[PDB]
């Protein structure tokens, strides 16, 4: 658990593929991680829910097809192929655990994608 | 290359029929409320996405089981108490002469009759008050009861109450209930938003005709449904989107008298009235009724044309059950004359009062062989109700003009529960499946 | 032996505010063997909450308790004019039992 | 010793005779004594299948002494391995873990879960 | 289908808290989970509370237990959030969100089952203490 | 409802014996209940002195060999009483004494842990003052 | 207790069908060698006459309902092959264990 | 062969069709309702009373499962040729009908000792 994620330093150029990584604590290895995109000054929205393999559900309302998801053992990759002028925000993870009476929701540190 | 792999718990379901048990919310009643299991306060509803299910409300098996469970719950409370076998005899009946109005001239009758006491070789001459709809003359006058030549008289049992209790029809293990979430669903066709549940919502077993009582409401618009809109032999169900309040009352003050008949038994009848004799009546709002009729004629022109005159009329004829709106609140059975509401012609603060009559002999579920005698309720009976629906039929003309005639009808109790179970479908889950993979055992 | 330490020693509040009283044990009580008592000046003590967060018959729902490790917290929401007294936290895990030191609640 | 004969012993001496209690949890008209026997048989089926369904989701079906890979937390009990099996009994140990029973019952469900086939299927 | 937030101004320390988030386009008694999330300025997100709309089951954070109270009113479809004993270092942004159960069928290689899914987020109000 | 009464306020001298009584209305037998004797000094906290449970009387490690607790069951014309005797008291025993009962009928009640239990119903309180 | 007025014949039979549907599923899962497993693998090969589709088309596009509708004519023979293969593997293990 | 088709063969020729008989052991208040209910209850109880005895010895899901107890010479002094090729199943159950209780008793404590010996193996 605890959503051990990458720090908020990530360099990217106009026309490159970025693979953001969300990891577990090497104890569970089978979960579903949400990806929240918080714009600077605006409210966050739901984008994708990745897990073991590809996507487990569907994408959010207003999400292009350039975003993809992958999973490998303990890592969950969000891959962005092309970078436009609106493709920088704060990317946060999220993991739910427990039952209806012992529900817990652990967030992540959140990365910050930059443009050059 | 590829090997077979079994999977347990796949979401595959089929259509089947099973038995649904009761579940209520935690003085006795007619319906067994305390005999059901308690209800889970946190119901689990699974929104099954990307599943389009085809529903058909006129081929459901839940209403045929619900009608049987309602009928079987009625013939078990009339058994273990007193049955009135020798009651219908030659009655000597006169009229009443009291502080009475003009409209009650022939309704109330003062009858007298002999009856056997606890001793077999003795008699006792007693008297009672009967209604006009319960006595039939034999051509002071000689009268008799109506069911003495047709059915067997048994008394309604004076320890149970007739209030509606909301119950839930749950499903056992291995089954589920699919429910469609369309707010404009007409009970027939596809639905792309389904939900898997175990139990249903609160359904009140309320019996009425020509006017749907409390029930449940719609969401967006007034819904019109029918099995076949072309044929004039099927009833048309109209579901409103707003409730209309109606206040029914009976200003009489009846007293109960216990004539001890047979050995160890009793007979409850009407005593003497303390006060005046006034008609029981139901008041309805005049401003909201015209707006609900406008919504009905606005939602009704989609199936008959944009240039069709809609003329509302009263009932044509028949027995007392179909021609009058019958219900029961407080403890007595009321039959109201609804000829003043269905009177309008739509082209392309005051209150309406409807007088009613109190009946004590009720032939429930239109059967022949079993009757019921309701005991007199002591006190003033005033109740309020919400009209959240309508049952309307139509007649076939010559198909040359552009007019229509809609009349209130009913009689069949299956239409009263088809407006609430028009979205639930019982399915059977099969969890086993096979699939080809690349894995091998050991 | 377990030495219960109650905090704070002397507080003051008014009608409407919540009062939080903490109790810290010496060792670790994993079985949640703790009880809270109140006492008006002149009258007899009265048990309110036994075994961490279980209420007694007659105690209103405005009193709550919580247990975490060696910290037992008692929260009083919607304080009235009939709750100003002395509070005590008592453990009954090991033999013998030990009470607290008292918490005087005054009106402001 | 017999059925419930080791109730007064400790946890180390009562955990060796589980086969005695492991074989006594399972075993015509409509009169007043005909329905009670059917009710007792249905209740004996219900009180065995419900207890056997819990061992199937934990991976301990058919085992009396079964242990898994769930780490024991230090906040549930602060005792050693000598003051539990040699001093306390089964009637006193159940009173202390009554506030942490559902947490262990929920942690035991996912264990036999995080141990299922993954992509290896491809 | 939409959420409208209404937050107060500055909050004095050692006092109570009151927030609201009105829904629009849907009933409050439906099978949906409402979540109250907090976020300090600079650090990451932090989930606080969750309440079921069709029941009485509520869930709070274990680090802030006996401090958070979430109630619901079905009169005008409201849910209220209260947090007594306000620490002066708890200035943050609050968000109301929705989450529902999804068990869609796509014939995956693994079984899985029903999970939780967020559909509607909130604007968020700033609480400065 | 159980109601507990005690003796009246009395004064004493250093070197005498003190006998405190405790009567309880509502208790049928003392086998399903346990009686606890505690004290409270004016200006200090509470102190546990002794108890009797399962017809076994005991005290703490600070009052061993000094006090004596006795009890009797349901007499057909009197409520069941409990007596506490203090022999050779010192001049720091001026305090308010309390007699509590605790129901030990249910095993999973949570109000008792192997004899060490909490107090549910409290008595009245006997003020004992000793001076020269 | 047990009263069979209207709701005693509907509450007992529900538990009866629940017990039967649990026991039949456990008996059908026990004879295949997967007592307590969900993604257990077998030893029988997949014939090309049942479904000639590839592995990239079924696991990413198809549905369990359409998959149950597609190979519904080749359902009992897979169960018969599994019942033969479990007994053959048990006999092979008994032959290997006797040495 | 079918259901009970190898009833007349030897013990070695009937130990291969054990899966045929192992799958046919489970499947208004009128006169024909209570009899069907009692028949279903009796079938469920007869299945459970055999599944419990299969689960005590440690043969959950196995039919030719192996044990660890030795065969005493006082029970049957016959070799492997006069049992699996000459006698049938209707005579072998009557041959050792007086020695089944001690075998059923010995099959329990050995499984208990094997389960309690596994606890001292993973504790290293
Ligand atoms: C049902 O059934 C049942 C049956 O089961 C029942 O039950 C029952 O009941 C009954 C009632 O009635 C009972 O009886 C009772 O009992 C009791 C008990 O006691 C106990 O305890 C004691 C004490 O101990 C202590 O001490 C000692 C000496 O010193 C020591 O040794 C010990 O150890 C202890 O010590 C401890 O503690 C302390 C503190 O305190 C510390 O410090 C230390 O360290 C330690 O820890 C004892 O003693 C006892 O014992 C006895 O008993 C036994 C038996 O049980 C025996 O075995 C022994 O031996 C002994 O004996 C003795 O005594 C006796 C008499 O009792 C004689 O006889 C002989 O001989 C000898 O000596 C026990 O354990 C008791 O207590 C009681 O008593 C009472 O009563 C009598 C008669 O009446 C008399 O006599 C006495 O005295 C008493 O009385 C008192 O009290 C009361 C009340 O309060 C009063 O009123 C009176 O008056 C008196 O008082 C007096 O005295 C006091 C002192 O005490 C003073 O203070 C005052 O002032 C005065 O003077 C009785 O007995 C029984 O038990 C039962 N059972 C069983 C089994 O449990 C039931 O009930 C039924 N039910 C119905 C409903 O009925
Ligand atoms: C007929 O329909 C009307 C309108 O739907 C019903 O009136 C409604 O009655 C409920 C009774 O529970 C009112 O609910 C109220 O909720 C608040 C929430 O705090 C509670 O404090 C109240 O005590 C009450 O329970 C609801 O507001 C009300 N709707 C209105 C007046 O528009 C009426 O009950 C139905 N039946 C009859 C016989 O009239
Ligand atoms: C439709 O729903 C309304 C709910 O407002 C029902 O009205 C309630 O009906 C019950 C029994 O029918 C009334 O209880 C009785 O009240 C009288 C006093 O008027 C009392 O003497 C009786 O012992 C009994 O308790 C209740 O007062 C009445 N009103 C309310 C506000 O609950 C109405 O009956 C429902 N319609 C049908 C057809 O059941
Ligand atoms: C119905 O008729 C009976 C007669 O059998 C009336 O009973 C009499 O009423 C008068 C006036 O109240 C009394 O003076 C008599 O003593 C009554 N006779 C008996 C035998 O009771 C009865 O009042 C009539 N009912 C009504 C409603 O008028
Ligand atoms: C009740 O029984 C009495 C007899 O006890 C009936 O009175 C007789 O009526 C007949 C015809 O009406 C007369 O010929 C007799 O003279 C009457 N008296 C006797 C003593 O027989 C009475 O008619 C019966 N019915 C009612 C309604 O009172
Ligand atoms: C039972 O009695 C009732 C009451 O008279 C009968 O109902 C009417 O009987 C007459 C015969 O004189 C018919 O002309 C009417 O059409 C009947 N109905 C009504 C509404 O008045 C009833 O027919 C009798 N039952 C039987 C089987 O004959
Ligand atoms: C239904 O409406 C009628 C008339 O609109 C009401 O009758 C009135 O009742 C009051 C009070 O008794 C009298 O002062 C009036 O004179 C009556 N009006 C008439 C025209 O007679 C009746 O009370 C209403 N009923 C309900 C239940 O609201
Ligand atoms: C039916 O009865 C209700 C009472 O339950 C009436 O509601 C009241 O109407 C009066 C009209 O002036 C208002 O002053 C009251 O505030 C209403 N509420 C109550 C609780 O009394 C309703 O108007 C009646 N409807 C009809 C058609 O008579
Ligand atoms: C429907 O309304 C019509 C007319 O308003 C009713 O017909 C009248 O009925 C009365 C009593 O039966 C007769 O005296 C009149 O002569 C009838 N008039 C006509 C023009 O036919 C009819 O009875 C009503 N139907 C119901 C069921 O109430
Ligand atoms: C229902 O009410 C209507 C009108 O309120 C009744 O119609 C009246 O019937 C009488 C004959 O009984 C005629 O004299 C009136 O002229 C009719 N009214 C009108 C406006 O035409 C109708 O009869 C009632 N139904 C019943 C079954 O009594
Ligand atoms: C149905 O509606 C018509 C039209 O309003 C009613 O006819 C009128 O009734 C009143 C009431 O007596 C008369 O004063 C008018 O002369 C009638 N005619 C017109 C043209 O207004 C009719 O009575 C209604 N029927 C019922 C049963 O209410
Ligand atoms: C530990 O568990 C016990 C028993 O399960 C809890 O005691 C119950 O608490 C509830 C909540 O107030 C009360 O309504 C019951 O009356 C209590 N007693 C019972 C069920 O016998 C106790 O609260 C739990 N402790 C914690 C910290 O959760
Ligand atoms: C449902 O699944 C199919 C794939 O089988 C997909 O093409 C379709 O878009 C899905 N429906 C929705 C509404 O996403
Ligand atoms: C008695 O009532 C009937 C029914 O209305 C009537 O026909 C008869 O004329 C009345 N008799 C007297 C005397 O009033
Ligand atoms: C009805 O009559 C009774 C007398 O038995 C009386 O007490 C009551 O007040 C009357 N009802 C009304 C509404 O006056
Ligand atoms: C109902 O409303 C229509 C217009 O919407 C009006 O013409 C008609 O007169 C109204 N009827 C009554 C009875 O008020
Ligand atoms: C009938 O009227 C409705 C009014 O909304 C309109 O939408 C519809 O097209 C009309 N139909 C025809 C055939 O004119
Ligand atoms: C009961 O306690 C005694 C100690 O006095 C002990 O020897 C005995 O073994 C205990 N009984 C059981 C069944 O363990
Ligand atoms: C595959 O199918 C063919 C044709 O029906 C059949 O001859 C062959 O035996 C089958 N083989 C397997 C492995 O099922
Ligand atoms: C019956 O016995 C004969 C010879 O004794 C043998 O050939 C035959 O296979 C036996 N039948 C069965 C079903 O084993
Ligand atoms: C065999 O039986 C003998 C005589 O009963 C007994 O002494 C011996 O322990 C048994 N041995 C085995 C291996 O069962």
């Amino acid at each position: 658990q605890s959503a051990l994620t990458q720090p908020s330093s990530a360099s990217a150029s106009l026309g490159a593929s970025v693979t953001l990584t969300c990891t577990l604590s090497s104890g569970y290895s089978n979960s579903a991680v949400d990806w929240h995109q918080q714009r600077p000054g605006k409210g966050p929205q739901f984008v994708m829910r990745v897990g073991t393999g590809g996507i487990v559900g569907s994408k959010g309302d207003g999400i292009p097809d350039r975003f993809s998801g992958s999973g490998s053992g303990l890592n969950r990759y969000l891959i962005i192929k092309n970078i436009q002028e609106e493709d920088e925000s704060d990317y946060h993870c999220g993991a739910d655990h427990g039952t209806g009476s012992a529900f817990v929701y652990v967030f992540g540190g959140g990365t910050k994608l930059t443009v050059l | 290359n590829l090997w077979v792999t079994v999977y347990y718990g796949v979401p595959v379901w089929k259509d089947a029929e099973t038995t649904l048990f009761c579940a209520s919310d935690a003085k006795h009643n007619v319906w067994a409320t305390h005999a059901c299991v308690p209800t889970d306060p946190n119901p689990q509803e699974i929104h099954l996405e990307n599943v389009t299910e085809e529903f058909n409300m006129w081929k459901n098996n839940m209403v045929e089981q619900m009608h049987t469970d309602i009928i079987s719950l009625w013939d078990q409370s009339l058994k273990p108490c007193v049955k009135l076998t020798p009651l219908c005899v030659t009655l000597q009946c006169t009229n009443v002469t009291n502080n009475i109005t003009d409209d009650m001239r022939g309704e109330l009758k003062n009858c007298s009759f002999n009856m056997t006491t606890e001793l077999r070789d003795k008699k006792q001459k007693v008297y009672s008050l009967f209604y006009r709809l319960d006595v039939v003359q034999i051509n002071n006058k000689e009268y008799r009861l109506i069911n003495c030549n047709t059915s067997a008289i048994t008394q309604a049992c004076p320890k149970v109450s007739f209030e509606p209790i909301p119950i839930h029809y749950c499903a056992p293990a291995g089954f589920a209930i699919l429910k469609c979430k369309d707010k404009k669903f007409n009970g027939t066709g596809p639905c792309p938003s389904v939900s898997t549940v175990q139990c249903t919502h609160g359904i009140k077993p309320v019996v009425s005709t020509q006017l749907l009582l409390n029930g449940s409401l719609a969401e967006e618009e007034v819904m019109i449904r029918s099995e076949n809109i072309t044929n004039n032999a099927k009833n048309i169900l109209v579901q409103f989107n707003t409730p209309v309040q109606i206040n029914c009352t009976r200003p009489n003050n009846n007293t109960r008298k216990s004539i001890r008949i047979g050995p160890g038994q009793a007979f409850y009848a009407t005593g003497d009235i303390i006060g005046d004799i006034r008609q029981a009546h139901c008041n309805v709002s005049k401003a909201t009724w015209n707006e609900t009729l406008g919504k009905v004629v606005k939602q009704l022109r989609k199936h008959f044309g944009n240039n069709t005159i809609i003329r509302f009329a009263n009932s044509s004829g028949g027995d007392l059950e179909v021609t009058t709106h019958s219900f029961n609140c407080g403890g007595e059975f009321f039959y109201c004359n609804t000829s003043g509401l269905f009177n309008s012609t739509w082209i392309s603060n005051d209150s309406i009062t409807l007088p009613c009559r109190i009946k004590q002999i009720i032939n429930m579920w239109q059967r022949i062989g079993q009757a019921m005698y309701a005991p007199p309720i002591q006190g003033v009976i005033r109740c309020v109700s919400n009209i959240t629906g309508l049952i309307l039929t139509r007649d076939g003309g010559s198909t040359n003009s552009t007019t229509e005639t809609f009349r209130p009808g009913g009689g069949d109790m299956r239409d009263n529960w088809r407006s609430e179970l028009y979205k639930y479908k019982v399915v059977k889950i099969e969890p086993l499946g096979v699939a080809p993979t690349r894995c091998k055992r050991r | 032996d377990i030495q219960m330490t109650q905090s704070p020693s002397t507080l003051s509040a008014s009608t409407g505010d919540t009062v939080r009283i903490s109790c810290r044990a010496s060792q670790s009580i994993t079985g949640n063997w703790v009880a809270w008592y109140q006492q008006r000046p002149g009258k007899a003590p009265r048990l309110l909450i036994y075994r961490g967060a279980a209420l007694l018959g007659g105690v209103p729902s405005r009193f709550r308790g919580s247990a975490a490790g060696t910290d037992f917290t008692l929260t009083i929401g919607n304080l009235q004019a009939e709750d100003f007294g002395t509070f005590y936290c008592q453990q009954y895990d090991t033999y013998p039992g030990t009470f607290g030191q008292g918490t005087k609640v005054e009106v402001k | 010793l017999g059925f419930l004969g080791a109730a007064g012993s400790t946890m180390g001496a009562a955990s060796m005779t589980l086969t005695v209690q492991a074989r006594n949890l399972l075993s015509l008209k409509l009169t007043v004594w005909g329905i009670k026997q059917l009710q007792a048989r249905v209740l004996a089926v219900e009180r065995y299948l419900r207890d056997q369904q819990l061992l199937g989701i934990w991976g301990c079906s058919g085992k009396l002494i079964c242990c898994t890979n769930v780490p024991w937390n230090s906040s549930w009990s602060n005792r050693n391995l000598s003051e539990i099996w040699d001093n306390m009994t089964w009637l006193q140990w159940d009173k202390e873990i009554s506030n942490y029973t559902q947490i262990i019952y929920g942690l035991l469900e996912e264990s036999q879960n995080q141990q299922e086939k993954n992509e290896q299927d491809l | 289908v939409q959420l409208q937030q209404s937050g107060p101004g500055l909050v004095k320390p050692s006092e109570t808290l009151s927030l609201t988030c009105t829904v629009s386009g849907g009933s409050i008694s439906e099978s949906y989970y409402w979540k109250w999330i907090r976020q300090p300025p600079g650090k990451g997100l932090e989930w606080v509370g969750r309440i079921y709309g069709s029941g009485v089951s509520t869930s709070y954070n274990p680090s802030l237990e006996s401090r958070v109270t979430i109630s619901k009113d079905t009169s005008k479809n409201h849910f209220s959030l209260k947090l007594t004993s306000v620490t002066a270092a708890d200035t943050a942004v609050y968000y109301c969100a929705r989450s529902y159960v999804r068990a869609e069928t796509l014939m995956f290689a693994s079984l899985g089952g029903p999970y939780n899914r967020f559909d509607v987020w909130g604007a968020g109000v700033l609480v400065t203490v | 409802q159980i109601h507990l009464v005690q003796s009246g306020t009395e004064v004493k001298k250093p070197g005498s014996s003190v006998t405190v009584s405790c009567k309880a209305y509502g208790v049928n037998t003392f086998g399903l209940y346990a009686v606890n004797w505690v004290r409270q000094a004016p200006g200090q906290s509470l102190e546990y002195i002794g108890q009797i449970w399962r017809w076994k009387s005991s005290a703490s490690h600070h009052f061993r060999g000094r006090v004596l607790i006795s009890a009797v069951d349901l007499t057909g014309s009197s409520p069941p009483i409990s007596s506490l005797e203090i022999k050779n008291l010192t001049s720091d025993d001026t305090a308010v004494y309390f007699c509590t009962t605790t129901s030990t009928y249910d095993r999973w009640s949570g109000l008792h842990h192997d004899g060490v239990m909490a107090f549910s119903s409290w008595g009245q309180g006997t003020l004992i003052s000793v001076s020269a």
